[PDB]
């Protein structure tokens, strides 16, 4: 991969996994009887791990501006971040995307738990178009998770539409496998959860929704797509454009 | 019919689209059961 | 004693408490609804109950014991059945309606025979004037109610949030109406039967002023029920978690020994 | 002095006159009133500030004005037509044809609230 | 293996090949791995656990020769999943039936947890999206009631929504509809075994979801096979 | 003869068990989840033994039978252990054609099913 | 601990003890969560009766006289068999639990008892 | 840490040292340790933690001639302040700063938690009578309104007591207060910055609690420095 | 301290703490492979305490009378009194003076806890 980011070209890494590579490494030093430590790690096992994934980098402008993306794997069990190898990546890395069996059975399929999932890079990594609507969706979660323990009758005005969006927004990020989306077609389904107007449409169908409303927007607003596409920003415009072409749809 | 019975009655005529809330409609609903008692056991539970 | 013992324990509890402080906000929450259903009953009790005062109404006999079907509230049911036992004392051969099945329960455990009719799934909703008048015309249906000289009201009272008064009160029949010292001081229409109306009426009406108040005393109860379990429910929450961690670190070392041991020799 | 009451909502809890559908006919209960109890069938309350005036479609009750003049009406269910046409006759008909179908005790019943709030 | 392994290749023709119970096969390792002189990994197991489980498991696989379909029974020790041995078998397996406690002391077998079996063949493009559909809202109705369990102590089944009380309703339902006489274990039922076909799984769970069943009582679904058999089974009870 | 009076004796406290598990949440119950509730407890009762006094199979079948068959569930708690050496010592002197048949044959015809019922029935009142 | 060696009634008094206490021990996380307000009155009646029985089981010792205060109790087996017994048999619960602490058989129970009234 | 040392030892200043992070150099003798043979000690750290631990802390310190004052961000295992690592280190630090989510949503730079940082040297014989006294009442009141968030939530503002609804009124504006503009961060951030002197900020929030500016509104205590920046601000958000 | 014990005068001695030595000491022991035990404290870890405090003492007539008096520093993770270093000391002393971190925070200074604090010996030492 390193031979991309060399030659000024961009390569995605994904080891699959650094959990059966650990354990192979300690195959070796146990038969080398070099000594063990924790779960009868070498001590060495963590520089294993940061002497590899230090190898992802961003090279500057003088060096070819060449790039290589990590992503590698880990296995907890049952969820136990705390484990020796766990930690080691955990803090080697930028950020986890963390997946759950319950969200999954749920139907909330990727199964990533937003609470637990970050990039510490963030927003300069991040489409300006998404970055405009995905600011909001952070949050509309957050909240949504400090009261998703209130959807068991007595609800007030305020804490009761919080549990419309939540509900709506988290049936938006359910996704089919291979299938993965367009930006051009990420925003618009963002806009319409973000500002609401999935709000009316009943939980069921937000499936069917996110389907034709891509096919109504490349049948009759192709050019908004392909604005977002090639500026990657919204301009006033371009939001007024997608706040009317949204409820235009709703409306039917 | 009770008077009390005569005047819900009237009284939920005078509701039975909006203008008719939440707490209207769950004035015209009742989740209550009665169930008789002797020597203890009882005649069977019913709707009231 | 194992981790795997003490992560469940731990884990159980992280959820009673989630769930008893849900059940707290449910119940402030519950409780502006509260106050504008026993105000909205106090005020029609000074205006309902006063005609009785100036007409200077007094008076087998027939219990209305008034609590819920739902536990978690303090000692709501305990002490109300124990303030209907007091009364009870002075006359054992009472007839008595349960409205509620938790103080049902307690009734049941300590004068099962005076117990006809029982008023189920209450609890739930605020109470309303259906509910208050389809039990009024049980009572006068199957319990023949308008023949008892005496009937009364047992409910609670409450006085603030912090706590509540088991209290009584009567609902006087047509005959007491009528004979009543200053009932000639109100032109009634001699005619059709006033008294009669009066009496079903006030049966329901001052049954959903009791429950009324009632149901505001144990939402009140409920919260600081709640308040409390959470409180304790998060303390036993620390001292777990501080065990937690000394057997995670435990368990930790002890693997540690053993594989020390083995590349020992 | 008026306590006007419903066990939802208190409405009144100082006027000049109220006017109530009693025991036979509508009264006019003034300043000073011989007091009285009347039941109050299901019909239309005024209350009486000057000559301002909001009036109350109405449940039915009890009406009792006081020794010392106050009034108390209390009813279930109190505005009139900024509140409660076709909303009220898909179930008139449904009480007639309801009370060849016992049950047929308050069915019929309804339909003497029907005609009468129909006559407002 | 060395057997199968030649009917495989050599009679070049499907063989079934049933393990019981692989477990031993790790452990058996592990017990000599002491005194063959390695330092102890973790758990106690020894340093060549998955490596050794590699070069078994991957001479059970079907090939361009002839087919294998292997069954194995996997031992969990302790009841614990995460122990070494389960854990590394995982990644090895096309389909895995996680049999848990929990379920067999509710008296539902086979006591298979119906959230953790997994399979590579549960997919649209191979069961059928109305096959897939139907698993999934079943999958969705369970969980639903897992998560719901905590809100049944604490504030009995009273205090659910209007729709959650239904989802509950209908998952202890399907609960008991997953369980069913086997032939071979009928000295521990009494109940003759039941032989379900595919079709009519799907057919009566398809069902059952669209709430066509739900004024029939539990004990009706409870160690029986097809939908019949529970239609069947309610009027053996109403008698 | 054990196998057939403990029918479903074991799944049964299971139910039991379950069911006393919904009674902690300070619940009143129905016609099913009472009637259930009472026998379990009994049934429990029954099991409990002294120590150094094993018993015969054909003396345990009663008991059992007694306990899953309905015609211990009005008998208050504490008089279980009374209940067994007083239906015991009723079954040797009365009734010993019933434990020699069971004794002998270890197995039960529909003809000792209908004299154990009756045999039973009897000692309720005494 | 056995019926035949300490006898039928020791034994008996003995087991209702353990039973009650272990009632209590079995509820010590609902007490201790949701309090004495949430149970059975059955069970409320048990709990009550061993917090007493488990105060009646403290004793002043002779040579801990300088931690307790009071002189030293030694209790002989008969006294504490029939004391129990009759504590297991609802004939002292109209008493104060504190009455039951650092005392000897129950003839000190009442003494405790009355002289805490004044 | 040697670089630092020689601008005390040979230019006498009070100089700063930062670790970043001190966690990942216990871990770093962690594995030294293992790597040389070293039987782990408790919780697979090294048997040398403390000493090593020492070695470095011990070295940053005043002298006569100037001292070393070292901020070293601190990463806690597990969340578990107990870990030998966390215990360890927490045993020579003097005071704590925690920069909190929690206080930055509030829109409050820096970021630092009120009540979860604390000193040492927050002490009378230390720091004067006065000073103390302020911080004391200061921290004392931010509590009150800590506690009184959960009833102005539910209930409404008007529900409090007289000394009370003064004094929420008086801490929202405390805490507005306690933010600072940083000189560093005006190329991003277009204010200028201040640096607030000691004497200022006890003598500024020593007026404020005596209650001198309950007149001002809360708009003029955010991101000022002196109290002179709170009399100058005010007048400009009315005239 | 002896000394003075020794030579008929009194002497009050602070170990601040035995924690922390109890850690230096199980450094060597590891460093000299000493099998670890408990929370990987070497088997004769108590010894090394009870040696040292047993040497606290009050002296008969018949030695001059001298006293030496030990205050041992115990510090406890999280409150917990059960761990293996503060059970081993608690069995050495005669009592200890228990200081509830929660009292202490609270502003209760000394933060004693009364029924966690007791001394074995000194009733009949307090002054009358």
């Amino acid at each position: 991969g390193e031979w991309f980011r060399d030659n000024g070209k961009h390569a995605l890494i994904v080891y699959d996994d650094l959990s059966k590579q650990a354990v192979a490494y300690r195959q070796l030093s146990l038969l080398l009887r070099r000594p063990p430590g924790r779960e009868a790690y070498p001590g060495d096992v963590f520089y294993l791990h940061s002497r590899l994934l230090e190898r992802a980098a961003k090279l500057s402008e003088k060096e070819g501006s060449g790039s290589l993306t990590a992503l590698p794997v880990i296995e907890t069990q049952g969820g136990d971040v705390s484990a020796y190898i766990p930690t080691n990546v955990i803090s080697i890395t930028d950020g986890q995307i963390f997946l759950e069996a319950e969200l999954f059975y749920k139907g909330i399929r990727p199964a990533i738990n937003v609470g637990l999932s970050v990039s510490r890079v963030g927003s300069a990594a991040q489409v300006k178009a998404l970055k405009q609507v995905a600011g909001s969706l952070k949050l509309f979660l957050a909240q949504y998770r400090e009261v998703a323990a209130f959807a068991q009758s007595d609800l007030d005005a305020s804490t009761k539409q919080t549990l419309v969006r939540g509900e709506r927004l988290t049936q938006l990020l359910k996704q089919n496998q291979y299938s993965p989306l367009a930006t051009e077609e990420q925003v618009p389904l963002i806009y319409a959860g973000v500002n609401g107007h999935l709000d009316g449409i009943e939980l069921s169908r937000i499936g069917e929704f996110e389907s034709s409303f891509l096919s109504y927007l490349k049948s009759n607003h192709n050019e908004l797509l392909t604005e977002i596409r090639e500026k990657g920003e919204l301009s006033k415009e371009l939001l007024a454009s997608l706040k009317s072409a949204t409820e235009s749809f709703v409306a039917t | 019919i009770s008077y009390a019975a005569y005047l819900n009655v009237a009284a939920q005529a005078i509701r039975s689209t909006e203008l008719q809330t939440a707490s209207v409609l769950n004035r015209s609903q009742t989740d209550a059961f009665y169930t008789q008692y002797k020597n203890a056991s009882e005649p069977t539970p019913i709707t009231k | 004693a194992t981790l795997k013992e003490v992560e469940m324990r731990l884990k159980s509890i992280k959820n009673i408490e989630k769930i008893t402080k849900t059940m707290k906000i449910v119940a402030s929450t519950r409780l502006s609804k509260a106050e504008k259903a026993k105000i909205s009953a106090k005020k029609m009790d000074e205006a309902e109950q006063l005609f009785y005062k100036n007409a200077e109404t007094k008076n087998k006999e027939l219990i209305v014991a008034i609590t819920s079907d739902k536990g978690l509230c303090g000692s709501i049911h305990s002490q109300l059945a124990k303030a209907v036992r007091r009364h009870l004392n002075d006359q054992p051969n009472a007839d008595i309606v349960t409205i509620g099945d938790k103080i049902k329960m307690q009734l049941l455990r300590t004068h099962p025979n005076n117990i006809k009719l029982s008023i189920n799934g209450i609890g739930k909703d605020a109470p309303t004037f259906q509910e208050s008048a389809l039990i009024a015309d049980k009572l006068l249906s199957v319990m023949k109610a308008g023949t008892y000289p005496k009937i009364s009201i047992f409910y609670n009272d409450p006085v603030s949030s912090l706590s509540f008064e088991p209290s009584e009160k009567p609902i006087f029949n047509a005959k007491t109406i009528e004979q009543s010292p200053s009932f000639g001081k109100f032109e009634i229409d001699t005619d059709a039967n006033v008294p009669r109306d009066l009496f079903e009426y006030t049966l329901a009406n001052q049954m959903l002023t009791a429950m009324a108040q009632g149901y505001a005393a144990e939402i009140s109860a409920r919260r600081n029920a709640m308040d409390n379990a959470s409180k304790n429910a998060g303390d036993m929450i620390n001292r777990y978690s501080i065990l937690y961690n000394r057997t995670r670190q435990a368990v930790i070392t002890n693997e540690l020994v053993d594989t020390i041991t083995g590349a020992s020799s | 002095k008026l306590q006007f009451a419903l066990p939802h909502e208190t409405l009144y809890s100082e006027v000049t006159q109220v006017n109530l559908p009693a025991k036979s006919g509508r009264i006019g209960v003034l300043a000073n009133h011989v007091p009285t109890v009347e039941q109050l069938l299901p019909g239309v309350v005024e209350v009486m500030e000057g000559s301002n005036s909001k009036k109350f479609f109405i449940s039915g009750g009890f009406a009792t004005v006081q020794p010392d003049s106050q009034l108390c009406v209390t009813a279930i269910e109190a505005p009139l037509e900024s509140f409660s046409e076709n909303i009220k006759n898909l179930l008139a008909e449904a009480k007639k044809n309801v009370s060849s179908s016992r049950e047929a005790a308050e069915a019929a019943i309804q339909v003497e609230v029907l005609e009468n709030l129909q006559s407002v | 293996l060395t057997i199968a392994e030649y009917f495989r290749d050599e009679e070049g023709q499907d063989v079934l090949l049933f393990i019981d119970n692989i477990f031993r096969f790790t452990q058996a390792g592990s017990e000599v791995s002491a005194l063959l002189g390695r330092i102890p990994s973790a758990v106690g197991y020894q340093p060549t656990l998955a490596t050794d489980m590699g070069l078994l498991q991957e001479r059970i696989t079907t090939t361009k020769k002839g087919s294998v379909t292997s069954v194995q029974a996997v031992y969990v020790p302790a009841d614990d999943l995460t122990d070494p041995a389960p854990a590394t078998t995982f990644a090895h397996l096309d389909a895995t039936t996680v049999l848990s406690r929990g379920i067999s002391e509710l008296g539902i077998y086979p006591a298979v947890d119906p959230l953790d079996s997994k399979s590579r063949l549960l997919d649209a493009a191979v069961v059928g999206q109305e096959h897939y559909d139907v698993a999934s809202k079943v999958q969705e109705t369970l969980q639903t009631y897992k998560s719901l369990q905590d809100i049944i102590a604490i504030l009995g089944m009273d205090e659910l929504s209007e729709q959650d009380k239904l989802t509950v309703e209908r998952a202890r339902k399907i609960q008991r509809f997953l369980s069913q006489p086997f032939a071979v274990a009928e000295v521990f039922t009494g109940i003759p075994g039941k032989l379900v076909r595919l079709k009519d799984t799907v057919a009566s769970f398809k069902a059952v979801l669209e709430g066509k069943y739900d004024n029939i009582p539990e004990h009706a679904f409870y160690m029986v096979g097809g939908i019949e058999d529970v239609v069947a089974k309610a009027e053996k009870l109403a008698a | 003869a054990l196998k057939q009076v403990a029918g479903s004796l074991k799944l049964f406290l299971a139910q039991y068990r379950e069911v006393a598990a919904f009674a902690q949440f300070g619940s009143d119950l129905d016609a099913s989840t009472k009637q259930t509730l009472v026998r379990g407890e009994r049934l429990t009762q029954l099991l409990k033994q002294n120590q150094y006094s094993p018993l015969a199979t054909e003396e345990q079948v009663p008991l059992i039978y007694a306990g899953v068959n309905g015609h211990l569930d009005g008998i208050e708690l504490s008089r279980i252990g009374e209940f067994e050496s007083s239906f015991l010592s009723y079954l040797k002197s009365n009734h010993n054609e019933l434990l020699t048949e069971i004794r002998e044959k270890g197995e039960l015809s529909k003809e000792l099913l209908a004299s154990l019922k009756s045999a039973t029935e009897s000692f309720v009142a005494t």
